């Protein structure tokens, strides 16, 4: 539904989401007679829902000491500050309802 | 059963340089091999709001704030030496020959009888009709697009190159011959017949198309301009760069080959109104509507296509449009 | 019994090189090993509607707003300096030999007669047609593909490079002989015969071939291109590059192969519309149609096989054809 749906139209929306960094936890591999609910679609295919930190991933560097790096200073480049202007420039709009929600939303972020 | 193809092409023909501007004192065209070029060189401007602002909001308290925020632009110049006061413009245009012969095709029984279209147009009639066309486009500016206006004495030494020398040199003068008149001469139809021999296979003609504007002591000039984009870069770019080649300033190589096939004065408005470039759907850019309407079955893919597989053959006063833009070219069918 | 080989790959012969070019005048072409290369610049293009149109929305009232937003390309065009008038193209062309060997094969009887069937061939008649015709194809510019159309005066420089020093060198006219006739002279006799002894086997060669376009002042050179992937879609802006090697516009070496080897004028079609690549499945891109089809015997696919399991062997003519793809060189059998 998700897939097709945001490929083209085919969306009346509805509860549709992706589900990223789920790791595998396995209780007997091949041999698996451990546990209950064990059959050979559920070989130990208990997964498991993420936990990470602010700092799971690694980020690259992008004020140097160079001259595109450092010596051209007049920039404050970084992909995340590009994240945060594109979910500010998202709802660079004050409407007249969401005024409630939208009142400590921008200052704050 | 005989229909067109898929992917059809043709080359092009008269293929013109850039135009390498230089600059040096009139009398001095005479010598003109050394004259030092047109550079280009930056200048810092700022204005006021001159924008048509829409009066949905169109306010006085905005009008007066809009100042003091000044307008950071860094745009480009092109003067001439404060020293001298002619613009001198050198490119070279060579003709190919074989109007009719395409690049790319896909049914090899068409370009069997287009190619021979072309040969009863060509052994029915020469090219002496586009040939003194182009070579009054020729023989005047209007490849210097906005430095032939406002000029006093604007002329043409087109020269001819057969091996390392000239083989006979043309002279000319730009305004006494206008933009309204297609007139031969004792000199000019010399040259017509020139390119129209080139068109046929007929020896291989080089001509290089000397320019000499005098436009003022220190005056500007106008070189074409390319693509800069003010894209919210870093430390604010510039808003107006104009096409260099090296340390010279340049027009393109297509503006100055739009400039020869400004052609049909058979378009269906009027003729008054001035030649256009010969194009499918033969529109003016600057003055901003089509002519040779879709509406009218005066297109370039409804005249050729109903000239070779329906055979209706249009006049004789309007095959040379199609003549004149299969030698423009480009990618045809679908 | 001794049937195909499902798996079967050759390598190449007649191997090219990329030729890089550059530019600068006319019988200063002697003591050119310095001209400056011609290098790949950026213009701006502005063009309108040139594109056939179907009236599904094109209106006659529809075009009007067509042409003052236009479509605003950025092309990499390649020009002379506008002090020189030639173009020099300086590429290396090497011979291995061994044709009939492949590379990657299946059966073990089945390239055993295949191998003696062209050792047969190369002891009954040599590979000296089929060397005097690539010989002609270097003899002529045709390797300068539109730097030759409508240019002036070509002169193709050719050195036999078999240590620091050359052997014998060639002086041509790619207009004298031309692009329809393949008959011999007193001079391209030798460099048959060089190309000859070196698809045999019977010693390495090793030609660097220069050639001097005389295309004109200031004009378009035109380089092999490349390839536009997410290139108009990312910045959309620039929409034509161009191969390039270190400061230097450069031809391919596969086009410059592709030239190399239109050699059959053994297509059944006819025989003046102009000799074609040898391919199997005998093609080109230009045209559209393809020669040597399926629907006739006269396929590469079925001379080579007829002529090696079939065992019967086709027209004197024509085994040059299949000698010739042999020496190209490509993926065979199921792939």
């Amino acid at each position: 539904a998700a897939r097709e749906a945001r490929s083209r139209q085919e969306s009346w929306p509805h509860g549709f989401s992706e589900y990223p960094n789920l790791a595998i936890q396995k209780f007997g591999g091949t041999k698996p007679q451990n546990i209950s609910q064990l059959n050979n679609e559920r070989r130990g295919e208990n997964w498991l829902l993420p936990s990470l930190p602010p700092n799971w991933q690694r980020q690259n560097v992008n004020a140097p000491m160079r001259h595109s790096s450092v010596f051209e200073h007049d920039f404050g480049r970084t992909p995340e500050v590009s994240r945060l202007t594109r979910t500010l420039q998202r709802f660079l709009a004050k409407t007249v309802h969401n005024n409630l929600a939208i009142r400590q939303r921008r200052a704050q972020l | 059963i005989l229909s067109t193809a898929s992917v059809l092409a043709f080359e092009r023909k008269l293929d013109p340089s850039d135009a390498l501007m230089s600059a040096g004192a009139w009398a001095q065209r005479d010598a003109s091999q050394e004259w030092p070029a047109v550079t280009v060189r930056e200048k810092s401007v700022r204005g006021t709001i001159s924008n048509r602002l829409k009066t949905k909001d169109r306010d006085p308290a905005k009008l007066d704030a809009s100042i003091q925020s000044p307008n950071l632009q860094t745009v480009d110049v092109a003067n001439l030496p404060s020293d001298a006061d002619t613009l001198k413009v050198r490119f070279t245009l060579r003709v190919l020959g074989g109007a009719g012969t395409p690049s790319a095709c896909n049914d090899a029984a068409y370009r069997d009888k287009l190619l021979q279209t072309v040969a009863t147009y060509v052994n029915d009639q020469g090219f002496a009709e586009l040939a003194r066309r182009y070579a009054h486009n020729l023989a005047n500016a209007r490849f210097l697009w906005r430095n032939r206006v406002g000029a006093e004495a604007v002329e043409v030494r087109i020269n001819h190159i057969r091996q390392g020398e000239v083989a006979r040199a043309w002279r000319f003068d730009a305004l006494a011959i206008g933009l309204r008149d297609f007139k031969a001469d004792a000199e000019l139809d010399a040259l017509a017949e020139l390119i129209a021999s080139g068109l046929s296979g007929s020896g291989h003609v080089l001509l290089e198309v000397v320019a000499f504007a005098r436009i003022g002591d220190g005056q500007e000039v106008f070189p074409s301009q390319e693509l800069i984009l003010d894209k919210g870069d870093k430390k604010g770019q510039k808003s107006k760069t104009l096409y260099s080649v090296r340390d010279a300033a340049a027009i393109h190589s297509q503006k100055i080959g739009n400039a020869l096939r400004t052609i049909d004065t058979w378009y269906p408005d009027e003729d008054g109104l001035g030649p256009i470039a010969v194009e499918p759907y033969g529109s003016v850019t600057s003055q901003g509507k089509a002519y040779r309407q879709p509406k009218q079955k005066l297109d370039f893919y409804t005249l050729l296509d109903n000239w070779v597989l329906r055979d209706e053959a249009p006049a004789v006063e309007q095959q040379h449009y199609v003549i004149a833009n299969l030698i423009r070219g480009g990618v045809f069918g679908e």
